[PDB]
């Protein structure tokens, strides 16, 4: 039954018990529900009015902390001869690609949020002569809009896309980007391929596709070339989030699946995720005096 | 639904699925001593949780020539836990206990023991005049085996001693006996060292029996001493 | 004494399971130590192309 | 959520969720020991209460073990579990962990 | 403080204490006793 | 009126003719943990008389050359009595302190102690940049010297100690001081074998002196727990 | 008895005593009480209604300003070559390192405040050019959490770590953390040791450990060297305070310790703290004329 | 003026005035008179 908790419970004195028929530390894990054994029935207690509150574990308060979720470096210089990202590039948007913000995002299996993204550049000359204060768009290209094919071609007019221009001494560039599913959540893990036809993705679910994220310098170059990085930042607010998961224990592969290998060996081996010890009889940290 | 029973005292807790009832001895429960019964004027200690709690002793191995075994109160515990500390440094004690003993086999096997509660077990030597030695009788935590069981080593019977608060551990019927023991003293406090108020004895009337493959069967005493309390307060004995 | 008789394996085992009770709680978030990556993940420069 | 706690050589994947018992043939003897420390890798490291706590510092309130039997229907026993709080070694005897 | 026009736009929701654990520790279909349990 | 005192906790009881009122630390008194400030959650022990006690340490010698004494509260009764007891068999203690110090000498005889109770006296080493060991710190019941008593051992001052509760023996005027401590700490219980809450110093800023036959003057610490809990009963660690 | 005190206390008028059997100049420091004569007592006294003021020595005032707790200078540079910090350091947070700021603290036995901190960035050219507007990021590690190796490791990539990134040229950047203790109050002081076995620290309660704070230039560095420093300020706030302490005397020796040697001489040498005079009746700033 | 959701954003608390000097002054548990005092 659904209770409003702000605070850990409160511990009650208990007694002496020898009740016949009456086994409270007896369980049935079969039956799939977890112990209902309390502490005043295992030992005896005393009272303790419990004040710790419980808001830090609140689902939004343990999500919606902005994490990074794309990086990229491209050269800010004349292009004319290179074979890259020309003062540009295009980032297809995706939540996989950073593991911490990944393993926490894949505890749920479904989730509701509006993402708040903060934009942060950086500059540093190529091997010094000052760093220019640029301007930068990004732009938001959704699903089926054309992406700009280069720094200056007219899909940067941005008609209908939306875009930011920002400095880089600038505070970071600031959006909010509202829940977009066409679900009423998005599915964080996906059994399923994204195509009638067999040959589809296995793994992505079609609904939940953002689409691209394009930003280029705006100024045209400069005389000398300089190395540009942006940083794009996610945090989810406003959160609603179903059907915890078994967290991820192997390392990473792709971003494109579950895959997985292991370490070579323990901790977070395939044959063995929590290291060894010599025994089942081996304490490994023992006191002794 | 009285084949199932949880005991719970202090940290400690007993679960068996294979109970037959329990009892009290003669319809007693344990309880503090009242102001109206009281002789020695200092105020008592009473550890409550830190005493009154289950200790289990060795285990003991049911054997077909087996004659059984006793384990005599408060001796078998006066050097266990925060119990044993308190009879060290007091002169008086009191409590009541609560006795477990556990016993399981398959149901394959078969033999009989009677648990039985005996006040005041004074014992006796076979076939000589001179009295049991204080270390004939004081065993402490390993206790004893009866000589001739037959007679509870004191010249009487087996038969009778169904007078005294008992349970049967039948292998086809039951794994376990719990007994709960009142004070049972003349006086209202005693002596812890010198005295034994109750002897738990465990004989096997009928004899362990099968033809599957041998297994050890041990049985396990678990004692908990409840309502404890002690009086005058000095160095250690110990 | 574990006792079984001949027919019955031998050797047994347990499962152990731990729960927090409710009146459990946590502070002070950090980074997991869990996970990490020492590079890329395959197809993560994809994303770019 | 299942403890690891046969973490051991020779223990490999499903095998260190379980920890098999036997019948011996001395009395009082010593089955196995479990490591509390949450911080550092052990057999409580990888389970829910575990995982969600190393998100987090510090951590405060009780806990349960609860242990499933699996022997046959014919199999028979009674196990001591013993709670030791901090401040000396691990008890390797029955009547010293029975405190 | 929230100028904006849609509602999406605000500041973070950390106010719903609401919990029911039992959807995960306890969703079987009788509940449980505090007799024994099977 | 004031000058005399009679003390009584437990089987304990002091009297002296010659106090000099006696100080409450920071006006409080020592109370057991309400249930609104507890953390852990089992039922605590509390032995009262066996531990709310009067004991009594080793005597030191006052000799023309002292630099002063100190004892750690409570390491210095650790191993003492049925407190000791408690603590070697509980992982968590709370308790109050009642000191008493005595120190008696001829209408002859001049001399002057600070007897100042310092919570969380966290030592120095002189003249070196390695922290003081484990043995420089925990001395038990037989207690430590000061160093530098100037500096409190602590590069602060003696000067200024007088903001901690204190009492002076004044040897013209008294012959016995008397400090109540509360419960001094951050947590509302703590392990007693690593952190030491209060630390009992006396100091003798007037050297003593006469000049009538020299007899040896020796400086008595009594000191009583008071409403002592232990939570976490576990093994002796002894 | 518990009173508000906004102003210093008014002196009555007072006329001659002479009343056998009331010595009120007559006291007795045997008992710990602080003399309770008051000067009207003492002599004869006029009427002075006193309109002075208090409220700058509230604890809260005497503590709340902010403080010099941390300074750090790096090379901001190609490190490929150096054996140092590499665009980044770690810091192991304390309050012991700068003794003006500790020294007011070791006032109290027991504190409990959330901190205000502002950290100041400055930046010098090596041995000109002109100086670049470098964004930092500073990151909080809390107990257990992995510290970044690199300037570039993924550690920075903070899913759940707080950052705060800002410029050279901004404001100082300013944040506040919670108290944050595991006890209600901090230990300023700790007769104890930090560890189960013997071998821990001595003097530092466990219970206060706030963590790591990490700083790193986000740019890629620039084909000239830069020496960067960072200043980190603490001002407590919301201050409760327990058990005055004797202040300092001798000079500090180390952060972990109270260990003390003196000054070589007086004053505050071990033997003598006061400077000397010639003697008992020498007065030496007398006034002649 | 906070806008912040957290209390401990706030400015400093510059307000309480209240004092018991006694329980460092006086820390006797029979006050003194204004008699001599022993
Ligand atoms: C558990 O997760 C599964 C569901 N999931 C949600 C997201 C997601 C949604 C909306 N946005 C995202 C973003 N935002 C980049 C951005 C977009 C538009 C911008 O617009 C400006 C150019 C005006 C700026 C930046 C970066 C990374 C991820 C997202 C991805 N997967
Ligand atoms: C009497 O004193 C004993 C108690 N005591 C309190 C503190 C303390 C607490 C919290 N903080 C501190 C800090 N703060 C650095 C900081 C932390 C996190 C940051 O987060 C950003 C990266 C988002 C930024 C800076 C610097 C120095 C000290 C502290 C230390 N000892």
């Amino acid at each position: 039954i659904e209770s409003i908790i702000k605070t850990a419970t409160d511990t009650v004195k208990s007694e002496i018990n020898a009740e016949l028929g009456v086994v409270p530390s007896l369980n049935a894990v079969e039956t799939g529900a977890t112990s209902n054994t309390e502490p005043e029935e295992a030992i005896q207690t005393r009272t303790v009015i419990n004040q710790h509150g419980v808001s830090e574990t609140l689902v939004e308060n343990f999500l919606s902390r902005a994490a990074l979720v794309s990086k990229r470096s491209f050269e800010y210089k004349d292009h004319t001869s290179s074979t890259a990202d020309k003062n540009f590039f295009k980032w297809t948007i995706n939540t996989r690609s950073f593991v911490q913000l990944r393993r926490k995002l894949e505890l749920f299996t479904y989730l509701r949020f509006d993402a708040e993204i903060t934009i942060l550049t950086t500059v540093a000359v190529n091997g010094y002569v000052g760093l220019p204060d640029l301007t930068l768009q990004a732009m938001f290209v959704p699903t089926g809009a054309l992406t700009p094919e280069k720094q200056d071609s007219f899909h940067w007019q941005s008609g209908s896309n939306a875009s930011v221009f920002f400095k880089i001494s600038d505070p970071p560039a600031r959006i909010t980007i509202p829940f977009m599913c066409i679900n009423s959540a998005y599915s964080v893990f996906y059994d399923g391929f994204a195509g009638f036809e067999k040959n589809g993705l296995y793994g992505i679910n079609p609904a939940d596709t953002i689409g691209n994220l394009c930003v280029r310098i705006v100024n045209e170059h400069q005389p000398v070339g300089f190395t540009v990085t942006v940083r794009v930042y996610m945090k989810p607010k406003h959160i609603k989030a179903w059907a915890p998961r078994p967290p991820r224990t192997l390392p990473y592969m792709s971003i494109a699946n579950a895959n997985y290998k292991g370490k070579e060996r323990a901790p977070n081996a395939l044959s063995a995720i929590i290291g060894n010890r010599d025994s089942v009889k081996t304490m490994p940290h023992n006191i002794v005096n | 639904s009285d084949r199932v029973l949880q005991l719970k005292l202090g940290n400690s807790a007993i679960v068996t699925q294979e109970a037959a009832n329990y009892c009290c001895a003669y319809g007693e429960w344990p309880n503090y001593l009242p102001d109206h019964e009281a002789v020695a004027i200092d105020k008592p200690t009473q550890p409550e949780t830190a005493t009154d709690r289950f200790y289990t002793l060795k285990s003991v191995k049911w054997e077909t020539g087996s004659t059984g075994w006793w384990w005599k109160l408060p001796d078998a515990l006066n050097n266990i836990g925060m119990f044993g500390q308190n009879v060290q440094h007091h002169y008086l004690y009191r409590s009541g206990f609560l006795i477990h003993v556990q016993c399981n086999a398959t149901k394959f096997h078969q033999g009989a023991l009677l648990v039985v509660a005996i006040p005041e077990h004074q014992r006796g030597a076979h076939n000589t005049n001179t009295s049991p030695g204080f270390d004939d009788i004081m065993k402490g935590e390993e206790g004893g085996t009866f000589n001739h069981p037959y007679v509870l080593d004191d010249g009487t019977s087996l038969a009778c001693a169904t007078i005294f608060p008992h349970q049967w551990i039948n292998l086809r019927t039951n794994n376990s006996a719990t007994i709960v023991l009142p004070w049972m003293n003349a006086a209202p406090m005693d002596f812890p060292l010198r005295h034994n108020q109750w002897t738990l004895a465990i004989i096997p009337v009928v004899p362990l029996g099968t033809r599957t493959t041998s297994s050890m069967v041990p049985i396990t005493v678990s004692i908990a001493p409840m309502c404890c309390e002690f009086n005058g307060l000095r160095h250690a004995i110990t | 004494n574990l006792i079984v008789p001949s027919e019955s394996s031998d050797t047994c085992s347990l499962i152990g399971f731990i729960a927090a009770k409710d009146d459990f709680s946590l502070r002070l978030m950090r980074d997991s130590p869990d996970i990490g990556q020492l590079d890329h993940l395959h197809a993560a420069e994809a994303a770019y192309q | 959520s299942m403890m690891e706690i046969n973490n051991t050589e020779s223990a490999v994947g499903m095998e260190r969720l379980k920890v098999d018992i036997s019948a011996l043939t001395d009395v009082d003897q010593l089955l196995f020991n479990i490591p509390l420390d949450i911080q550092l890798d052990g057999p409580l490291r990888n389970t829910l209460v575990g995982n969600i706590s190393r998100y987090y510092t510090h951590w405060s309130g009780s806990l349960e073990m609860t242990f499933m039997f699996c022997g046959s229907f014919m199999a028979a026993g009674k196990l001591i579990l013993c709670y030791t709080p901090p401040g000396g070694s691990c008890p390797t005897t029955r009547e010293t962990a029975m405190l | 403080i929230n100028f904006y026009k849609d509602s999406y736009a605000a500041s973070a929701s950390k106010q719903d204490f609401s919990q029911d654990p039992s959807k995960f520790t306890e969703p079987v279909v009788e509940g449980l006793k505090a007799a024994p349990v099977l």
